[PDB]
């Protein structure tokens, strides 16, 4: 089979304001085949409330989703995105970093 | 500027029990007004923008009707393809479909498409005139000689020329107010540092609409690729879209470099400097 | 508006 590795991108809806609420994304794209596990993470634990787009492709026939969950931000709070695929011999964790 | 309509079909088969999941998605241009889930509870199309809502009971019911026979001949073809490359049952497995028109400036028909991909790889596409196929191997030689007896891509090119335009223009009509409407990107730079001697530039575009942009960096007037990282372009998930690109220089040399943005929500390319 | 018909592989 054709097997190709998830890109990832975490970031929020809006530009980040402490106490400001606000929705943390988690961009997954490129991969092949369609399963997949995306988490989202606050200071390591998985957040439950998390929904997903609805299973799109690109022209070269590769999947793409965005996972996203409300939130506000605090200076303290730690954000990631966990993603497990196929291609993947680990979980891979993305930080979102805010000052970007 | 010009506009599309384009349906999204996957379906993945499930080997111990049941049927396959199928989900599909409608969009115009880069809005999603449709969906079906094979695994949602209602087992009907599902308006995902609010223009679509002014259809009525009938358009319900056909989309719903038609989706289903998608998800069935999906369903027929995972079987079949899997005979085709003689596979065993024991493997899950992909078909993705995707077809639609473009119209240009004017909403006339400009170009149509349908094709098609088993396990991620090109299975069987029509060709630009609408006439012919491109078969990628001897499997998919055997479709096209199927299709071409059926007469396929006669019934198809009517609905890519006719219905698939008609409709569009319909919904452009009715989602006027977000679907006509162009959203320039917000821009800013930020600016960060490794050591004392490397800096970090980065150009964000953020909530535009459509999808398609351009941004680049100069330095002291003229284009710069090296040491420059540009990102995928990304939803933000209230409809609009992001993206940014970075460039690294040396700390004290952020004037020679300049950001220019190009979109359609602009009458001219924007610049910002640092 | 989804297409009429879909013919089998």
């Amino acid at each position: 089979m054709i097997q190709r590795t998830p890109k990832i991108q975490v970031y929020s809806r809006h530009p980040a304001e402490n106490g400001k609420s606000n929705f943390l994304n988690c961009y997954v794209s490129g991969f092949h085949p369609s399963d997949i596990e995306v988490d989202l993470l606050k200071n390591g634990e998985r957040i439950e409330k998390v929904e997903h787009s609805d299973l799109s492709f690109s022209k070269d026939w590769s999947f793409y989703l965005l996972y996203y969950t409300e939130f506000t931000p605090t200076e303290k709070d730690e954000y990631a995105c966990r993603v497990n695929h196929v291609t993947l011999s680990q979980p891979k964790i993305v930080k979102w970093d805010r000052d970007m | 500027g010009s506009h599309s309509m384009r349906y999204f079909f996957t379906s993945v088969s499930r080997p111990g029990r049941g049927e396959p999941r199928f989900i599909a998605v409608g969009y115009v241009d880069d809005t999603q007004f449709v969906r079906f889930d094979s695994d949602a509870a209602s087992q009907r199309m599902e308006p995902r923008a609010p223009w679509i809502e002014q259809e009525g009971p009938e358009y319900w019911d056909g989309e719903t009707r038609k989706v289903k026979a998608h998800s069935q001949t999906h369903r027929v073809d995972l079987g079949t393809l899997r005979g085709y490359y003689n596979q065993s049952e024991a493997g899950s497995h992909t078909v993705q479909r995707m077809y639609g028109c473009d119209v240009g400036s004017d909403w006339r028909f400009l170009r149509g498409y349908h094709q098609y991909a088993y396990d991620g790889k090109d299975y069987i596409a029509l060709k630009e005139d609408l006439r012919s196929w491109t078969a990628a191997d001897m499997a998919a030689q055997t479709t096209k000689h199927k299709w071409e007896a059926a007469h396929v891509a006669e019934q198809l090119r009517a609905y890519l020329e006719g219905t698939c335009v008609e409709w569009l223009r319909r919904y452009l009509e009715n989602g006027k107010e977000t679907l006509q409407r162009t959203d320039a990107p917000k821009t800013h730079m930020t600016h960060h540092a490794v050591s004392d001697h490397e800096a970090t530039l980065r150009c964000w575009a953020l909530s535009f609409y459509p999808a398609e942009i351009t941004l680049t960096w100069q330095r002291d007037g003229e284009d710069q690729t090296q040491d420059t990282e540009l990102v995928e372009t990304r939803p933000a998930g209230d409809g609009t879209f992001q993206k940014w690109v970075a460039v690294v220089v040396p700390s004290g040399q952020e004037q020679r470099y300049t950001c220019h943005v190009q979109h359609e929500g602009l009458p001219k390319p924007l610049t910002l400097r640092w | 508006n989804l297409v009429p018909s879909v013919a089998t592989v």
